[PDB]
């Protein structure tokens, strides 16, 4: 019960317990109390992909409480720790879609009303678990069983690209499209009609960004200072302890979401207030 | 002369409140006190419609107890199948502003009305196997509130221009029409026999008139609001008139006043449509504030709620047979509760 | 099922042709037009392009706006006005030449509406010439007799344009508010900006971010 | 032009006030007979089991 | 009115092919579901294929199925049915039947005309008892089909329907689900039934009522017509 690994287990705990319920509700009430429009759409796959997160969360209770060395099969390892990163990037790549989707209704209103139903939200949504799925083949395919020990841990171009291409796709075009597009939303929304706003879109705005680049970041520092820092060394030993504190902080993230995205929804608030 | 016409109504007036009033010698609620409650009746949502993506204003049922149509503002109006949650038609409506809608009681026909003025009929067995407007029937310098058929032929219809028409859907003339009405007639019910029909205009009145002789028999004035819904009990002798007054009340053709009100405090809503059980013992009411309640129409308390509908309840209807009862919405949901 | 799965292959059908068409009516900005009798609708209406109501559909800049003049029902606003909730926006006509007390009435009346708490008024604002001939004739303050101030055109305009977007109450609408002479074909270019602000406005509140 | 209105009044009112009237417990009692009568065959305040139920 | 005019039928070589095409006019062909059912010159009638409104579902017969191919042109209002290595026993008068279906449509109701085409375990056994009927106008005359399997399905409607080919003529819609008359036959035809055994009754046979009578089931594809009772003068 090491300050590292007990501080994991207390945040995994408490986003499990924060978000299980949270989750759940939200997408009940986004899949049966509430209807289908458009922008229903991002919020219930988001909350499939979060839900997808809290349900592989006592996976990683297990892997840190028994220190790795799984005791499941070959195709446990091949499976969990890779619906894991397709439900983490999943539920990134939706949040970037939601974005967009906030940008493109406000500098292009003539266009989001003729082209922009229920069926191309479904279409994106679609297209984003394809991509998401594409891009965990690496960590389906690269996974190796070693032993290397008394017990059988699992683990593993093999390491370095992977970890190239996940920080991008996964922290530099979804932080910079999600900045981009909040602050230029808010800039829009000083014109006129909006000077009365622009004071809690701003606010709304901040505080997703904020939650975004604080439960992300440490994940993909650590990820790549892992490369550059060599194992068997301090430099290195403090950052294999802290990796449980950012997976858990990355899975805090999924339970933040529905808080911050479908709640703030004040019909859906409503109707999820008349539900429960 | 004209003081004199004025004195001569006003004391004509006061001998017909004298000759209710005078008739009045027990109310509805001190003869049913003495039976026992129906209870709390659970109904639950056995199927759910979810054809239209508008506001559903009307809906009526087919005389076998099985189809039903709906008209909403998406400027359709499906047919729906109760028993298979299945659609067999989905008529495109010209004008899309429709706030009623009729199932012909042989099921041949539909009738729908709206803003366009004109009750548009339908023909549903068609040789050619589209559903084609047979007649367009343009009478009316107001909204069509209302249309219910008489038969294959004849349909009475209720217009916003304060006047109630009898068509005759083969020559589309006005056979006859009734006036008399203050205020726009927003709600008809043909009675049983359909030789009779009251209708709820929005100056807080309802007047009963009979089809054949043409002209009103007798007014009930008890509400303070516009009558949203109005509805014959199975018997014939007796019609639930549902207003904005957030109040139902039941009125007796032959006692010729009220019988009782169904009030609750709690509630504030307007009622937009009425409807019976196949007995009359139930009084299903439709609100503004998205439930139905199931009125005991002769205990006057509720004996349910048909909660589920996440907008007011623009429609309600008890199939011919009494196993079913519908209700449709503003969120575009047909219920189907048992 | 052994010829219902016929009946079940029509229900599939229809509701396919009942989304498509869905989808193909959502993309029309549908457009209220109220207004005193006699206040320039017509002439708006006959000059943008194309008995009970009299729907003028037409497309400027890729937006098929549905401008429903609905000043030929002549009975109870109350009893049909909420079935034109979610329009996009209330176009009002103002004579300024004539008539101004039941303008005013009638847009308190539309513009608190329980239903129309969120749509917003495009205020138009004829007859600017009438107008201003009329001031050159008479003085503005026949109308209002509380009006003290200058007696030219601009103030009396800015006056009136005050009193109107003064009525509203809710801080989730706003009222576009313009001059016209109806010897103009600037009408329409209005409509279509203040119709592209609000769809913005509404899109933001709708996605939770307004 | 008000004369007609107010002569079809009067008449209107003088034809709706000759006609006869029941006692309002005859009424309720008959209402309460049809009720009562009717209630077996009313599918709503009696529940019908699934099997005879076309809505299970 | 509503006509179905079909032809593409003529003496063909076996072994050979030939497409048969039908113009419809009169009604809305696309909401319509189109058969095919043809009938050899001294037998009774055999259904042949079927495409459904949308052309979404299209079964064949034991016979058919893999050479022949049932195809419809909504725009052009035309039902096609592509035949491939005709044998000697495809010969036959192939007719034209639309089939709307939903709750209490008329399937079957109208017939085409027709194109002779002079070529050079499991399923429902539905059999006539009698073949021919000597009958005298004004009598009443009763004709039965019995059925291998019960007809009568869960839902409570039983799948028989009844065809009048009158001599010269294109078989006629007369009774539908074995209760129900079709619009425009006199209501001297009736129909009734259990299950399994059907009867047809017929009050004040008049003149233009002679003719060959057919029982057919709809209960499942394919469908099964009888052996045809004869009713002559």
């Amino acid at each position: 019960n090491e300050p590292p690994v007990i501080l994991s287990m207390v945040i995994l705990s408490l986003t499990f317990l924060l978000g299980l319920p949270g989750n759940g509700l939200v997408l009940w009430v986004a899949g049966l109390k509430m209807q289908r429009t458009v922008n229903t759409i991002w919020f219930l796959h988001l909350t499939l992909a979060d839900l997808l997160c809290c349900l592989s969360l006592p996976f990683s209770l297990a892997h840190l409480a028994l220190q790795g060395q799984w005791p499941y099969g070959r195709f446990l390892c091949k499976l969990i720790p890779s619906i894991i990163v397709l439900n983490m990037f999943a539920s990134v790549f939706l949040l970037t879609a939601i974005s967009l989707d906030r940008c493109l209704v406000v500098f292009k209103p003539i266009w989001c009303q003729n082209h922009r139903n229920v069926g191309m939200a479904c279409s994106i949504c679609g297209c984003i678990w394809v991509v998401a799925f594409v891009m965990c083949i690496p960590v389906f395919v690269y996974r190796e069983i070693f032993t290397t020990d008394n017990h059988n841990r699992c683990g593993y171009t093999p390491l370095v690209a992977i970890t190239i291409t996940r920080l991008v796709v996964g922290f530099l075009l979804p932080s910079v499209i999600m900045i981009a597009c909040y602050s230029f939303i808010v800039f829009r929304m000083q014109r006129g009609r909006f000077a009365k706003s622009q004071s809690k879109t701003f606010r709304v705005a901040v505080v997703v960004v904020a939650v975004f680049l604080v439960c992300w970041t440490p994940y993909h520092i650590f990820g790549v200072l892992s490369l550059l820092t060599d194992p068997e060394t301090p430099l290195g030993k403090t950052l294999m302890s802290w990796d449980h504190v950012c997976i858990a902080l990355a899975s805090a993230n999924s339970c933040f979401n529905p808080f911050l995205y479908a709640l703030l929804g004040k019909d859906f608030r409503k109707k999820a207030r008349q539900s429960i | 002369e004209l003081d004199q016409l004025r004195q001569e109504a006003e004391q004509l007036k006061n001998q017909i409140r004298d000759a209710r009033k005078a008739c009045a010698d027990a109310t509805l609620s001190q003869i049913t006190n003495n039976i026992d409650p129906v209870g709390r009746i659970q109904m639950r949502t056995r199927r759910t419609l979810r054809g239209h993506l508008a506001k559903i204003y009307a809906m009526h049922w087919g005389t076998d107890s099985r189809l039903l149509v709906s008209a909403s503002q998406d400027g359709k109006l499906i047919i729906w199948d109760s028993y298979t949650t299945n659609k067999v038609h989905a008529i495109p409506l010209r004008s899309s502003w429709v706030m009623t809608c009729a199932y012909a009681p042989s099921g041949n026909y539909v009738a729908c009305g709206g803003l366009d003025n004109i009750c548009s009929i339908y023909n549903l067995k068609t040789r050619e196997g589209n559903v084609r407007v047979s007649r367009e029937l343009a009478g009316h310098t107001g909204y069509l509130s209302c249309c219910r058929f008489l038969d294959d032929n004849q349909i009475v219809t209720s217009s916003g221009d304060t006047t109630c028409a009898l068509w005759d859907i083969e020559t589309g003339q006005q056979t006859t029409t009734f006036t008399g009405h203050t205020g726009d007639v927003m709600s008809l019910s043909l009675a049983p026999d359909t030789r009779l029909f009251v209708s709820g205009a929005c100056d807080a009145s309802a007047k009963l008139w009979d089809v054949r002789e043409g002209m009103c028999r007798q007014t009930f004035t008890g509400h303070e609001s516009d009558i949203n819904a109005i509805c014959f009990f199975p018997n014939g002798n007796a019609f639930a008139t549902g207003s904005d007054d957030a109040t139902c009340r039941l009125f007796d053709l032959r006692a010729d006043q009220e019988l009782m009100t169904y009030s609750h405090d709690n509630i504030i809503c307007g009622i937009t449509s009425v409807s019976f059980s196949k007995s009359g013992r139930l009084l299903l009411a439709g609100y503004d504030d998205f439930n139905c309640n199931v009125w005991d129409a002769l205990k006057a308390d509720r004996a349910g709620v048909l909660a589920g509908h996440d907008n007011r309840v623009s429609c309600l209807g008890v199939t011919d047979d009494g196993m079913a009862v519908a209700t449709g919405s503003w969120d575009s949901f047909l219920k189907i509760w048992n | 099922s052994a010829e219902e799965r016929a009946a079940l292959e029509r229900s599939k059908a229809i509701e396919k042709n009942l989304k498509e068409d869905g989808i193909s009516a959502a993309k029309d900005v549908k457009l209220l037009l109220l207004g005193a009798d006699n206040s320039g609708k017509s002439t708006i209406v006959k000059q943008m392009k194309i008995t009970g109501i009299v729907e003028t559909h037409f497309t400027f800049k890729n937006l098929h706006f549905r401008l429903f003049d609905v000043g030929g029902q002549r009975s109870e606003r109350k009893k049909w006005i909420h079935c034109f909730e979610d329009v996009t926006a209330i176009i009002f006509c103002v004579d300024l030449s004539d008539r101004m007390h039941e303008s005013l009435m009638l847009f308190d009346s539309i513009c608190n509406n329980k239903f129309f708490i969120d749509t917003s008024i495009i205020l138009f604002l004829n007859k600017k010439d009438l107008f201003g001939e009329k001031i050159k004739k008479s003085p503005l303050t026949i109308c209002f007799p509380e009006y003290t101030g200058p007696n030219t055109y601009e103030d009396a305009a800015a006056y009136i344009q005050a009193q109107f977007e003064s009525k509203n109450r809710s801080p989730n609408k706003e009222i576009y508010c313009h001059m016209t002479c109806a010897t103009d074909t600037n009408n329409a270019q209005v409509i279509f900006d203040a119709v592209t602000d609000i769809i913005i406005a509404n899109n933001l509140r709708g996605c939770g971010l307004y | 032009a008000s004369i007609a209105q107010a002569r079809k009044l009067v008449e209107q009112l003088k034809m709706e006030a000759n006609i006869d009237r029941i006692k309002v417990s005859k009424a309720a009692a008959d209402l309460m007979a049809y009720c009562e009568a009717h209630a077996k065959e009313d599918p709503l305040l009696t529940p019908v089991p699934a099997s005879e139920n076309p809505f299970r | 009115d509503v006509q179905l005019v079909e032809s593409g039928g003529g003496l063909v070589q076996p072994g050979g092919s030939r497409k048969l095409s039908c113009s419809a006019s009169g009604f809305a062909f696309s909401s319509f579901g189109m058969h095919w059912v043809r009938q050899a010159p001294e037998k009774g009638l055999e259904w042949v294929a079927y495409i459904s409104s949308g052309s979404g579902t299209i079964y064949y017969a034991d016979t058919v199925k893999g050479r022949f191919t049932i195809s419809r042109d909504d725009p052009k209002n035309t039902l096609f049915l592509q035949m491939t290595s005709l044998r000697s026993e495809d010969t036959a008068m192939y007719y034209c039947v639309r089939s709307i279906y939903y709750y209490g449509s008329s399937p079957f109701d109208f017939w085409g005309q027709g194109t002779t085409l002079t070529v050079s375990g499991s399923d429902i056994v539905m059999t006539q008892a009698t073949s021919s009927v000597p009958v005298t106008p004004g009598e009443s005359v009763s004709i039965s089909c019995r059925s291998s399997k019960s007809l009568l399905h869960s839902n409570g409607n039983t799948y028989l329907y009844w065809f009048l080919q009158r001599p010269g003529q294109s078989p006629q819609l007369l009774i539908y689900r074995m209760s129900n008359l079709a619009s425009g036959v006199p209501d001297r035809f009736s129909g009734s039934g259990s299950g399994t055994a059907f009867t047809l009754t017929i009050s004040r046979l008049e003149a233009e009522d002679v003719g060959v009578y057919y029982c057919m089931q709809h209960l499942e594809y394919p469908l099964t017509f009888g052996a045809g009772t004869k009713l002559e003068l």
